[PDB]
């Protein structure tokens, strides 16, 4: 003769507690996770192009390190530096060295082509015993250290053009010695100089004569520069002693490229972002793992844990 | 939530429901029983994957960017490079906490909105044969066998039917 | 919508409402109308300009600030430079999103409400005298001339006036 | 019958417009607004700011004063447009940290310069090089003073300068660069020059580098640019042995709304708050993404190019 | 409001009521009176507190930063310094003012849906004993004493007591 | 017979105004202020260690102005430099000021270890009137002017190794003369230089002579450069002239110290965060107090006002 008919709505014994406008924890039925907080511990090597520095600082590719020759010419995406890398060649020091790294980072290419500089009145392919290619002394593959011939050391006066339409980088350098003996006896003159200009900009740099601590034998230093010269304009480089002269330029590209220090072994899998504690998945919206990041990744944030509702409110039967 | 259906005037929901997210439960002359209802469940869930669909797998691809570890004290530049990251991550951070915030106070609106349209749904069907008890339960005032509640279940109802039985029922004595 | 007017137990829209954004469509002795429902359709759009208020014509007056195009690679400050102003970007982007999501989910709402608040407002008047039909409409269950069909829609309706008829139709 | 029946219900439009939601990728509403600018007339509107027209010179050499760039004397701007045609045509020169001393000058928004009377005792003065001919002569930066010696003595000038005005002061000087030594001698008679320019608290000491660098307007030499603010009640000493390229006098400092932008955008008489380098937009709407470079009351910019902001309510037509 | 109660449906507020935020006024063969709903009132407080809650006293430490005043013009780096600093005000000045508009029109929906809740709640608990008039008002049709009008305002009412004399007081003339 | 119930709600004669998404004012029944825009003028002595420069600077205290020496040894979680600070020692510079003052600022200490650095065939301890300690003339408490003795000054060659787990702060510099005499009669060579250096990086500074502006008597000037000598590395001074030698090291720490610019008076309270206008109360989520701030702080906001609702929309009778 009558009939109830009651409405109502589903509930879960095992809710999940997420935060509102007015609550700090309130029990729905369902949630999902919006922090990526774990990594495999593994930079996989695809899809972007992943070189392993192994011993070898890009800086030490860069300029050619006798135990980083193995990097010539290479190519990255990621250029990933490891804690366990040296140095072995003659000691040196870039100022500013993390912007010649940046942008060598950037460009990602240690392509290097050698160009016919003509130095006159000078000894050419200068080595050291700090510096060891095989069992006799050496120096950066890159790097030309001109001295005396004979009693005389001149003027350096050489000119390059870039008739090429891209940028030329060229690196080089020059020698501070330990004493004025050691300046006589390499440059003859007491007092040397690098001048490297373009047609629009110029560095001159007077050396320092001076002890430092010994690095492989050595009081001695080289400190490195870089120049770059535009299409239309031309590279001149002028001296009268120390100078470290380069053997050609590096070519400059734009792109994705960049380098990340990392411990992480490098691994076989897919994965568009990539963290120095190794490969996380992009499929959340925010991560927590590492604010430095490389590829399509998610936004890092300071939570751990930020929880999506994705049902009701849990409202258990009792 | 908003429209006090959801822990408001429907006391408690139903764990023994499995099979739906909103339905119904009787007691007639043939007995008692439970049945989902499809489209308001399917309602909140569309709902809410649409909103789960806009929040992930959105994201922006960086490459070379700044540092952000240094090895040695520098002053300036690193005061500035360090200062700009955890300016960067404290807005995301906000974003993010703001994010969850809106979004899980909405869908539990949301879930609350569609226990209310269905039951509003269910009222207009039964129109003057049933009265409404306040704890989301219509005495229906007339004869319902199984057929006849799973008419007002599949929106078929035809109140027209059972009217004279009902307004008797309804108002007597 | 929150509500379940618009989209909802309301099944469509009126293309052939161009006086108005709520109304009134009838049928009595007298024939068929339509009229629009000035102040819900006022509450509508009052309500939509303040927000559009808010959001437009409200701009930040900058003029010296730092570089954002570079025909030199220079590394370490160029780097912090442009990833300063890309951060800022992103950030803008996404205050933009979010901002047009919150706000065209809450006007919808919104008009969902208004719509349910001025179906609501008719049920109230129309007391005993008329019956929900589950669509939008009403069935009174009295002659109801243009008048009083007029008078429910200028808020003036007397429902003790038409209750007995009313009644006596309804139950019976 | 005898009843009525009143139905209540909403508008609908047969042309709606798709717009976003937190719940919705697209979805149909009866009307909605851009909230993004993406288009400009292509021109720089001259009000309601003062733009000054570059024309062939950068900043920097309408301050030195390049001769082609003599017009820009004393000038002042809201904001300077550089064009992409611009040349020196000069000494061949380059300014360490160039981007600052163009960013300073920019923002204090006026070339308005003072000559003040040094006095350089034991020197030539006015030295000028056919790299920058004014007339058919040879000449120099206007704002310069080319320095050498005077009868084969070149003497330790040490002048000074106090700042007594309730101001800042911007000097900007310089040193040259010889190409050789022979050169150098037959200019400053030392072998080797410096030159020391310091205020009470602060000091820059350069010195000079001899070699050749690219030919530029017949020369390999150079000069390199250099600038120090003196502030009320501090005071200027120069101090050098050879190769100074001395200042005339001061440029006066302000604060204000000034800047400086990179376009090539045609400047037209008409009003516009907002001024980027691919012409002047309308700031009506709260976002842009005509440029990221901006000057004056501008939406913000952002990398969508559309964002639809919902106007009316949801779209239900009948049809079919 | 959303719900058209507070500033709708019901025409002004009680300046009177000075201890709840919600209630009831009554008319009786014994007089008038009035008192205040503590449920619903709390429901309304509680909410606004937790809301309060999560914004205020949230409050991130930072030490050493960026310097933000320049005694001197130094171009480049000042200049990025600057607007690093300005860029990030502007940021934290638009999240702030969002915050506050959203809040403040979730905080007048939200006690417009309580105003509105205890309404349908006590139409609920009433049934066919009276009928709405509009105003926030019902008009009870029987004689319902000052323990009566008590009954419905503790959800204790029992309409059945009531049907026979509201019935028959409605339903003629 | 019947009776009536009303359903209603609060109101209040004097309600607040409010912004919303939709209304740029509208009143409601009461709301709190989100945006702090009052300080009481004074910095709180508590929680944070407050350490009042006085009349010195920083780099002041670092380098030893006599006037600064109460400052020897000291530590701080916030250094607070009023503007009447002076220096009274031998006029300097410090290319990179900024930096100097920053990395101390941030290492909260003075904390400093004398090292016994042996020069030979030099004298010590030089010293001058624009720098008075006592009656008779003086210098930077933790810097020695070395000169000539007799009359000869030798190529200097001392070198420092830091065998300690921390990293050492080195502060040294070099002397300018004013004219050629002053540079030969002090160090007897026309021209000197100094190289600082450490296994991985280097300075070398070449004096200049010449007159600068007339400071307490001189036209000369002090340079001041720095060092960081890492654990396992060593420090190399070599110098044929105008050396202003460094006494030993600095102790580098890492925490929360800082370094602000006030001329807030310091008083006993306690408040978590500061400003240069004072302490503010961190009750509130904004403030339109200082862009400058040290501790738990409100965010720094252009708003002088935002009102959060705290209850319904005021419908009044
Ligand atoms: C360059 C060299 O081998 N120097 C030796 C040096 O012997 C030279 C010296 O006797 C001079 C005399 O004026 O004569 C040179 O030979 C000339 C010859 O007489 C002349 O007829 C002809 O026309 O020209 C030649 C060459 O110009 C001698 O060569 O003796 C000193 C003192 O015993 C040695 O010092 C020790 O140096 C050690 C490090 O050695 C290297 C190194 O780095 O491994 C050897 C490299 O061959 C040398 N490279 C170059 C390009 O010169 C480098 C280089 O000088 C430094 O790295 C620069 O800083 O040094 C180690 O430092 C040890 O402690 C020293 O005692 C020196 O090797
Ligand atoms: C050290 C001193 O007292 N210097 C006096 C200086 O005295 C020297 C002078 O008479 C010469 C003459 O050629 O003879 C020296 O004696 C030598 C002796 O003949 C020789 O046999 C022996 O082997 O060597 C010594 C030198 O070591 C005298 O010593 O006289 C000049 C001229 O009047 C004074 O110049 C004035 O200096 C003023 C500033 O004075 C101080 C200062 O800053 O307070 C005094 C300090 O004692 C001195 N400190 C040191 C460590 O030298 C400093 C310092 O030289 C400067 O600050 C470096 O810039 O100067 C002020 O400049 C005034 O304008 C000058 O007239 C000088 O003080
Ligand atoms: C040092 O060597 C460099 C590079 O090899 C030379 O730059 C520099 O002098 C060169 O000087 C000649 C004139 O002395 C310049 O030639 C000019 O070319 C013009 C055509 O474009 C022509 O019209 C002029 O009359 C000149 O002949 C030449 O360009 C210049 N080279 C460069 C690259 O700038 C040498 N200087 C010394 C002192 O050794
Ligand atoms: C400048 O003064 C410094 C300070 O002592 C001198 O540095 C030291 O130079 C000697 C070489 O004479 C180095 O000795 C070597 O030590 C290694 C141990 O690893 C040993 O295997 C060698 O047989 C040799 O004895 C010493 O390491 C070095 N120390 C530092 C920190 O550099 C420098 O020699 C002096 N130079 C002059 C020109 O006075
Ligand atoms: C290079 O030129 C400068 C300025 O022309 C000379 O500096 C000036 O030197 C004189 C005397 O040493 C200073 O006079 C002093 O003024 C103070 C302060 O009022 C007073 O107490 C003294 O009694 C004396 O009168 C003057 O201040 C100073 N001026 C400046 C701007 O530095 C400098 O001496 C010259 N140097 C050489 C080596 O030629
Ligand atoms: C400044 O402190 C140094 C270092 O001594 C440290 O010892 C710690 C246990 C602690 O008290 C800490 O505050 C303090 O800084 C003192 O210099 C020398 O320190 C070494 C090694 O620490 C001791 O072996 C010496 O005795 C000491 N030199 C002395 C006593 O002349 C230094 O004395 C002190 N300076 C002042 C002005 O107080
Ligand atoms: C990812 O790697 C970083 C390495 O820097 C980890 O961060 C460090 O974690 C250790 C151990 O908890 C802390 O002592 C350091 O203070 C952290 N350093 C920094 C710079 O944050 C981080 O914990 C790792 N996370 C994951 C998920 O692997
Ligand atoms: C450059 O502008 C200034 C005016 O600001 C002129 O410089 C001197 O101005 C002072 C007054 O401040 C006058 O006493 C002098 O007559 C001016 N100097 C000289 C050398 O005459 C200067 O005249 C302006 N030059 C030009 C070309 O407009
Ligand atoms: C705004 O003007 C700028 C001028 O740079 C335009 O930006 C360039 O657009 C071209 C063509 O799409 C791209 O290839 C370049 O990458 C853009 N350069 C930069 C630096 O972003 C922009 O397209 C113009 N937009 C409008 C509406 O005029
Ligand atoms: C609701 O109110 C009613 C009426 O005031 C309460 O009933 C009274 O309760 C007191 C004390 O228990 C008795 O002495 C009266 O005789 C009761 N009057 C009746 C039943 O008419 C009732 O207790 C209240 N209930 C609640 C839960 O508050
Ligand atoms: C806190 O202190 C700063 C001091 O810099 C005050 O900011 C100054 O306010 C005055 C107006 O009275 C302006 O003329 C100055 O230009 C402002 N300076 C800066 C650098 O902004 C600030 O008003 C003080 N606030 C409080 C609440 O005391
Ligand atoms: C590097 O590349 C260039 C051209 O790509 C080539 O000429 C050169 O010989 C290469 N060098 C090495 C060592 O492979
Ligand atoms: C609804 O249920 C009734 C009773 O079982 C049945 O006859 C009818 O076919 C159903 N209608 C629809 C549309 O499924
Ligand atoms: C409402 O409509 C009725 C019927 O047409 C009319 O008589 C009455 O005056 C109207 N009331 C108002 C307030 O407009
Ligand atoms: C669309 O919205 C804007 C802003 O409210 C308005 O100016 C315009 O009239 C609207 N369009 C239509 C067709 O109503
Ligand atoms: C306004 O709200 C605050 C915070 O909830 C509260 O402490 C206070 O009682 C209210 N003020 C008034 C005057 O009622």
């Amino acid at each position: 003769s009558t009939a109830t008919l009651c409405l109502g709505h589903h509930a879960v014994p095992n809710g999940t507690l997420v935060k509102t406008i007015t609550d700090d924890q309130i029990e729905v039925t369902n949630a999902t996770e919006l922090v990526q907080s774990s990594s495999t511990g593994k930079i996989c090597n695809n899809p972007h192009r992943i070189l392993d520095g192994i011993d070898c600082t890009l800086i030490d590719a860069l300029l050619g390190d006798p135990h980083c020759d193995v990097f010539q010419n290479e190519t990255w995406d990621l250029f990933v530096e490891r804690s366990k890398a040296f140095s072995n060649c003659y000691p040196y020091d870039v100022p500013d060295y993390a912007s010649l790294r940046s942008l060598v980072a950037s460009s990602g290419t240690l392509e290097f082509i050698t160009e016919g500089f003509t130095w006159t009145g000078v000894t050419q392919n200068g080595g050291s015993n700090a510096c060891k290619r095989g069992p006799g002394s050496g120096f950066f593959s890159r790097l030309n250290w001109l001295t005396k011939s004979g009693s005389t050391y001149p003027v350096l006066n050489v000119t390059m053009p870039n008739n090429d339409n891209f940028d030329k980088l060229y690196i080089w350098g020059i020698h501070h010695p330990s004493t004025n003996q050691e300046q006589t006896s390499l440059y003859v003159q007491a007092s040397g100089r690098v001048t490297v200009s373009t047609r629009r900009s110029q560095q001159t740099i007077i050396p320092n004569i001076g002890s430092r601590p010994w690095v492989r034998g050595l009081s001695s230093r080289i400190s490195i520069y870089w120049t770059i010269v535009k299409p239309g304009d031309v590279l001149v480089i002028n001296s009268n002693g120390n100078l470290i002269a380069p053997r050609g330029y590096f070519k400059m590209r734009t792109g994705k490229s960049s380098i990340m220090r990392s411990d992480a072994p490098i691994d076989t899998c897919i994965s568009e972002c990539i963290t120095p504690n190794g490969s996380i998945p992009n499929d959340k919206p925010f991560q927590n793992v590492n604010k430095i990041t490389y590829g399509a990744c998610p936004k890092y944030v300071k939570q751990n844990t930020l929880k999506l509702a994705t049902g009701m409110r849990n409202v258990p039967e009792k | 939530g908003l429209f006090g259906a959801i822990a408001g005037f429907i006391e408690n929901g139903w764990e023994g429901m499995i099979d739906g997210w909103y339905g119904f439960r009787h007691q007639n002359s043939e007995g008692t029983g439970q049945a989902a209802d499809l489209k308001s469940t399917q309602a909140a869930i569309d709902q809410i994957n649409g909103k789960l669909n806009r929040v992930i797998e959105k994201t922006n691809e960086k490459f070379h960017q700044i540092e952000k570890e240094f090895s040695e004290v520098e002053g300036r530049i690193q005061d500035l490079e360090k200062y700009v990251e955890d300016t960067k991550i404290d807005l995301w951070s906000y974003n993010a906490e703001l994010l969850v915030a809106l979004e899980n106070q909405h869908t539990i609106d949301l879930t609350d909105s569609e226990m209310n349209k269905l039951f509003e749904k269910t009222r207009r069907q039964l129109r003057e044969n049933a009265e409404e008890m306040g704890n989301g339960c219509f005495k229906i005032y007339h004869k319902c066998d199984n057929a006849c509640i799973e008419s007002i279940r599949n929106g078929t109802y035809d109140h027209d039917v059972y009217r004279d039985e009902a307004l008797n029922n309804r108002f007597q004595i």
